[PDB]
């Protein structure tokens, strides 16, 4: 009493019901380097201008 | 500060936009006016320099040189409107443009508060002078002359550029006050000598010391009259100003490394003045005399003694005014005879009696005859040098003895003696030449009453 599967039926993505837990880190990833701290605080005018040699501004 | 600068640069549009023939007039008017305003800057306080802003400041050393440069500015215009009369108006305007652009830079560098700012226009004076020597110079070897003058200073200036920026990366700012207050004892590490050499050689070159001086005879002789005065009366003196300013952070390394220059300068002045004793060219003779007087200042500045700085500033100005005058003497004689050989036109006093006088105080002033400012310079330097070492007076006094012989040597060969028979184009001296000559001598004796004005910050 079987039935011939129709076209596309075998290619259907199916939900499989399992009991095994999902792997935590399947790639066995190590700890991640901490990103460098971001910029913060309001922009303030450059102190004493360009500060390049004799240029005052 | 600004009250001198904008009047100087705003003078430039005037000459360009003035009438066809009034260029000499209006330029002379306000150049003298600028001199008056500069004289208002001559005042100084006790110890703190006259500071104006981060960009400009003046002290008891800068002020006498500032008023000298502005005072000079009318004189080239007066001295040049004879060999440039037969020139297109644009070239005359361009010639005037070069002078005031040159003079503008001089006010900038002397009043500069930052060493790099002092440095940028330190060589920027070269470009106008290079044009003056090359284009309007009246000779053939002026081309090689300009090359010698240009390359010598650059060969010395570029080490200063590397040295100066090194100070900035190591000791923060290079503001003249901030260097003086935060001065540190320069070590004896073998790098610090090359540190010392770079910070000094730049001012050495454009302050002709024996060996590094061959550009000056080629600089002065082929240069036109205006070029010769500016080059000999102020240009040889940027090097002087630098040393008084830059030797703040060269101690105690200056104490030990001074020896090769001191021997070179002290011996060089005897050699150079000896050249003056047997120079065939009048302009060259005056040029070599500048080396001798300037080499005296080399010993003066490099001893690093309160008295030595004071006599330096005395010879700083007095030689410049005198050398400009003697170049005027040679120029005022040259076009009449159209030659530079001294023996070409002998016995000029019998023909031109007033020029006999003008040549006479001119020679006496260069003689360091007391109480002329030149004597105050040399005599002060001798005492400072003598305290440094007793032997140097043998070299010191010998220079004065040689300086006597060659100074009157031009007087006897040209002014006194028998007039030359063949020449017949010697006309009575134009009162322009006469007026200019008094424009030089009169402030010199006027300065004799007040040495304290030009003694300097050490005073
Ligand atoms: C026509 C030739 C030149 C004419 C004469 C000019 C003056 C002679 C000496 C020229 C010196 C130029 C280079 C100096 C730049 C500034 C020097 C300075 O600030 O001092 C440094 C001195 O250090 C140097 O090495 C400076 C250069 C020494 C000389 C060698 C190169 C210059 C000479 C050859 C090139 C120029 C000559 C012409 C070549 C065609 C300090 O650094 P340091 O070595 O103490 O640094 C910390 C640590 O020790 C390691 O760095």
């Amino acid at each position: 009493g079987w039935v011939r599967p129709d076209l596309g039926e075998l290619s259907k993505v199916t939900k499989v019901k399992t009991d095994r837990p999902l792997p935590e880190n399947p790639y066995h990833s190590r700890a991640r380097p901490e990103p460098n701290p971001e910029a913060e605080g309001d922009l303030k005018p450059a102190k004493h201008g360009s500060r390049l040699f004799f240029w005052t501004m | 500060m600004l009250k001198i600068i904008i009047p100087t640069t705003m003078l430039l549009p005037m000459t360009w936009m003035s009438k066809h023939n009034m260029i000499w007039i209006n330029a002379t008017v306000h150049s003298l006016l600028i001199s008056l305003i500069s004289l208002s800057l001559l005042n100084q306080l006790g110890e703190n320099s006259l500071n104006f802003s981060l960009t400009f400041f003046s002290d008891s050393l800068s002020a006498p040189l500032l008023v000298l440069t502005t005072w000079l500015l009318p004189l080239m215009l007066m001295a040049s409107q004879s060999h440039l009369s037969k020139e297109t108006t644009t070239r005359k305007k361009l010639y005037i443009t070069m002078l005031i652009l040159l003079q503008l830079f001089l006010i900038m560098t002397f009043t500069a508060t930052e060493l790099i700012l002092f440095y940028i226009l330190f060589e920027a004076t070269l470009v106008p002078t290079l044009i003056i020597i090359t284009r309007w110079g009246n000779q053939t070897e002026r081309l090689n002359a300009g090359l010698y003058f240009l390359f010598y200073t650059l060969a010395g200036s570029l080490p200063l550029l590397v040295a100066l920026v090194y100070i900035q990366n190591t000791t923060g700012s290079l503001n003249f006050l901030i260097i003086h207050y935060w001065s540190h004892p320069l070590s004896n590490s073998w790098s610090n000598i090359f540190m010392w050499l770079a910070c000094i050689m730049a001012f050495m070159v454009k302050m002709p010391l024996y060996g590094l001086h061959l550009w000056l005879p080629k600089a002065h002789v082929e240069a036109p009259i205006a070029g010769s005065m500016v080059l000999a009366a102020v240009l040889l003196k940027l090097g002087g100003y630098g040393m008084m300013r830059i030797t703040t952070i060269l101690n105690p390394l200056t104490n030990y490394m001074a020896y090769p220059f001191l021997m070179l300068s002290m011996w060089g002045m005897i050699m150079t003045s000896s050249i003056c004793l047997r120079q065939t060219d009048l302009k060259s003779l005056i040029a070599y005399s500048s080396v001798s007087h300037m080499a005296l200042v080399i010993v003066a500045i490099m001893i690093q003694t309160p008295w030595s700085f004071m006599g330096a500033t005395a010879l700083m100005i007095a030689h410049g005014l005198t050398s400009s005058m003697l170049f005027c003497l040679a120029n005022t004689n040259y076009e009449r005879v159209h030659s530079r050989t001294m023996i070409l036109a002998r016995g000029l006093q019998t023909l031109l009696p007033l020029m006999a006088t003008w040549w006479l105080m001119a020679s006496l002033t260069n003689l360091a005859l007391p109480p002329s400012i030149n004597l105050i310079g040399e005599l002060f330097i001798i005492t400072a040098s003598f305290s440094w070492s007793n032997i140097t007076i043998i070299l010191m006094g010998m220079n004065m003895m040689i300086t006597a012989l060659y100074s009157l040597y031009m007087l006897i060969t040209t002014q006194r003696g028998k007039y030359t028979h063949h020449i017949n184009n010697i006309k009575a001296s134009f009162t322009r030449e006469n007026a200019l000559m008094a424009l030089h001598i009169l402030p010199l004796l006027l300065l004799t009453l007040n040495p304290k004005m030009i003694l300097g910050p050490l005073y």
